[PDB]
């Protein structure tokens, strides 16, 4: 009804080429933790985290020299408000115990780091990816969330044990914490990629793809939770397909959904509405380049950036602020 | 629960190939890097290298870059170094470690020699002349290799006893131990010393008689 | 190669002491810094990783820290667990390397040295050879010298020399020195003596035999 919409366009140039980005906000700060894992005789597996300063990331630390671990591990990243921990899991069953590093920091560029192990962890059997989250405040205590997701189903007894959560209330250190997740519209014979949490206000609701039979395709899905036991949520699918579009991602400015979308499969151009009303088209032509892996990452209730690698080490960096002018 | 046991000690001639393993469990084998690394005779640890079970790719200090290869073996979650040309100066005692984590293995001594296996020779030492305590000893010499333990009484005798380094001279290590008692128990009561060579299989008793 | 300069080499100190071991990098190593405990036993614990991050189970009296090119280990309160081998290693760049390590030793009262002198043995002298034992036992400090005299002529070819590492009851130390002959030149001189010359003595503590 009376509300403004604000944005600019800004470029970052990074020297490491990323396999996979996870941006954060830390005290009004963009960061990224960068996995950079060449194959080379020579090369090593790093996984830096980064600050935006001026045009360009720079490197503070190297989290991965710390440890012994091999593969590409799980990377679990929280902020607090003063504190950022950030978790490196064995990439993988017949074991029961997960172990992982645990790094802790209260500003960007120093950490602190040691060993945990979550034995007989309760995600045996669900697939883990690697995401930046916020904590969730349950009754009195806040907590951190590891959440994985059943790969496949032929058929399911339960619909409390496709999504499941494992949460810490002591920054990380200790994850005996469960929390159920009743998601009623899980498919049969469909396999799912890459859940992500999301937590806004106090709202839990899961990001992930889902694998097409018919088209060789991955599409994106966006369950809404609602709190209703203590330790249990109901999720339900919420839809935002519509026509010539491929859903990208979603995020929440001024209490209402603004949404991404792309033209085709191949992400040329891309579209973001707000409250599914007012648009602005992203081109990144000016060439070759697209928007794929275009991903929100929020601020504020009002502020948020829209990321996206143009070309390789090329960041293109929309800030949009959405908000009521009364 | 991580442990990380390996093999006992070896004793090879020089250019034998030789094979040292470390067994693991607890813990998934191919989810971390294995260390290897050497603690020189009375000097200090110096970095072999690494290798990740999951890849079967190695970093080697290049001070061990002819002398060391590393394996492993998943199936068994064991991890193995080999000297397949070894020296005199691949001697020392080698440990497995996840160094990162923390976890070391107890170590491994490896002694390359071309010297032939001898038995100790033991030889009493009783004084040639009093006060209330009276120091005793025998000597073990001339054996090879390492160790060589020495009792007194079959153990009774716990109190004053110390048992010296030995020293190696011409292929040969001597070795010398001493025990301190009263007057009183010597030579009123028994008194021997218990030495036993398990490389050449020898357990020999020689009693501390009191000179003429 | 990074090397690290691990300084002091040897040090003594009383139970409840404070410590300070200092590691020096060659070149910028970021504070990627461990610090090893080496017991007797041959086993290897970390106790700090990252400069000054003390290892989970390792006693709050052991702590880190970095000014610059400079780390140190600091044990605020010496117990009597704390006396082993300590290492630095850096593990900022390939290959990793050690400091060449310090050895904590306890510190305690002066002891004079129990010094016995032990003819050959008969049972040594009919095999041809002949060894005359010195038993330089429980003396503090750790640094001493023995003396061989034959029919009052010092005599140096020949003498093999064993120090123990310091008791674990008395904290002392004790050294064996053997002066082996053939049996031929051994018959040909009477005295024989050895002389410790120690700390705790203007004079040295002269103990002889004559054969006859």
């Amino acid at each position: 009804r009376h509300v403004f919409i604000r944005t600019e366009l800004s470029f970052i140039k990074n020297n490491v080429p990323c396999i996979r980005d996870m941006f954060f906000i830390y005290k009004r700060e963009l960061y990224n933790i960068c996995l950079d894992d060449l194959k080379g005789e020579e090369d090593e597996t790093h996984i830096y985290v980064q600050k935006k300063v001026k045009d360009s990331w720079i490197t503070l630390n190297d989290l991965f020299k710390e440890t012994d671990l091999t593969g590409r591990p799980h990377i679990f990243a929280y902020v607090d408000v003063e504190e950022i921990i950030i978790l490196l899991c064995e990439d993988e069953n017949r074991k029961k115990d997960m172990t992982c590093h645990r790094f802790y920091s209260n500003d960007g560029k120093e950490y602190n780091n040691a060993e945990i192990t979550i034995s007989d962890y309760i995600l045996k059997d669900k697939l883990l990816s690697s995401y930046v989250s916020l904590p969730l405040k349950i009754e009195n205590r806040e907590y951190f969330l590891i959440c994985g997701v059943s790969p496949y189903k032929f058929k399911d007894d339960n619909k409390k044990d496709d999504i499941l959560c494992m949460a810490s209330h002591d920054k990380g250190e200790t994850w005996g914490t469960k929390i159920v997740i009743k998601y009623d519209n899980y498919k049969l014979g469909v396999q799912y990629f890459f859940l992500r949490p999301y937590i806004s206000k106090n709202d839990l609701s899961f990001h992930f793809y889902v694998g097409d039979n018919i088209n060789n395709v991955k599409n994106v899905n966006f369950i809404e939770c609602t709190h209703e036991k203590d330790l249990e949520f109901v999720c339900s699918n919420r839809d935002f397909l519509k026509d010539n579009k491929v859903l990208q991602d979603v995020s929440t400015l001024n209490d209402e959904y603004i949404v991404s979308y792309g033209n085709d499969n191949n992400f040329a151009e891309c579209y973001i509405f707000f409250n599914n009303e007012n648009s602005i088209l992203i081109k990144p032509e000016k060439t070759a380049a697209g928007c794929y892996g275009g991903t929100f990452v929020k601020i504020d209730e009002n502020r948020a950036l829209f990321i996206y690698s143009s070309s390789q080490g090329i960041y293109n960096i929309h800030t949009i602020y959405y908000a009521n002018y009364e | 629960q991580v442990q990380l046991q390996q093999s006992g000690p070896q004793l090879v001639r020089p250019g034998a190939s030789v094979k040292i393993s470390c067994k693991t469990s607890g813990y998934s084998f191919t989810s971390f890097w294995m260390h290897w690394v050497k603690q020189w005779p009375g000097q200090g640890l110096e970095w072999i290298g690494m290798i990740d079970p999951s890849e079967n790719k190695i970093r080697l200090n290049q001070n061990f870059k002819d002398r060391a290869t590393l394996t492993v073996d998943t199936s068994s979650a064991t991890a193995y170094i080999q000297f397949s040309r070894p020296t005199s100066e691949d001697s020392g005692v080698y440990y497995c470690a996840m160094v990162r984590r923390g976890y070391w293995g107890q170590g491994t001594t490896l002694t390359v020699s071309a010297a032939k296996t001898t038995p100790p020779s033991v030889y009493p030492l009783a004084p040639g002349s009093t006060n209330s305590m009276v120091t005793l000893g025998c000597l073990v010499k001339g054996y090879f290799p390492e160790p060589v333990t020495v009792t007194w009484n079959s153990g009774s005798l716990s109190s004053g006893v110390h048992t010296f380094p030995a020293v190696l001279q011409s292929d040969l290590y001597t070795l010398s131990s001493s025990v301190t008692v009263p007057s009183s128990t010597w030579p009123s009561e028994t008194v021997t010393c218990n030495v036993a060579h398990p490389a050449s299989s020898t357990k020999v008793d020689k009693k501390i008689v009191p000179r003429d | 190669d990074i090397q690290m300069t691990q300084s002091p080499s040897s040090l003594s100190a009383s139970l409840g002491e404070r410590v300070s071991l200092t590691c020096r990098a060659s070149q910028e190593i970021s504070g990627y810094l461990s610090w090893l405990q080496r017991k007797p036993d041959g086993t290897i614990k970390r106790l700090i990783y990252t400069a000054s991050t003390v290892d989970s189970g390792v006693p709050n009296r052991f702590s880190g820290s970095r000014s610059g090119s400079d780390y140190s280990l600091t044990i605020s309160s010496l117990e009597s667990e704390d006396f082993a081998d300590y290492y630095c290693l850096q593990y900022d760049t390939y290959p990793w390397t050690f400091g060449g390590g310090t050895k904590l030793e306890i510190k305690r009262a002066d002891a004079a040295p129990t010094v016995s002198i032990f003819p050959p043995s008969s049972e040594q002298l009919t095999s041809g050879g002949a060894s005359v034992v010195c038993f330089l036992n429980n003396f503090y400090p750790k640094d001493i010298n023995v003396k061989w005299k034959i029919d009052g002529s010092e005599r140096q070819n020949g003498v093999l020399n064993s120090w123990t590492d310091q008791d674990s009851k008395d904290s002392t130390y004790s050294m064996s020195s053997t002066l082996t002959l053939t049996k031929d030149e051994y018959e040909r001189h009477n005295s024989y003596t050895c002389e410790a010359t120690h700390k705790t003595s203007t004079s040295p503590i002269v103990k002889s035999f004559n054969r006859n």
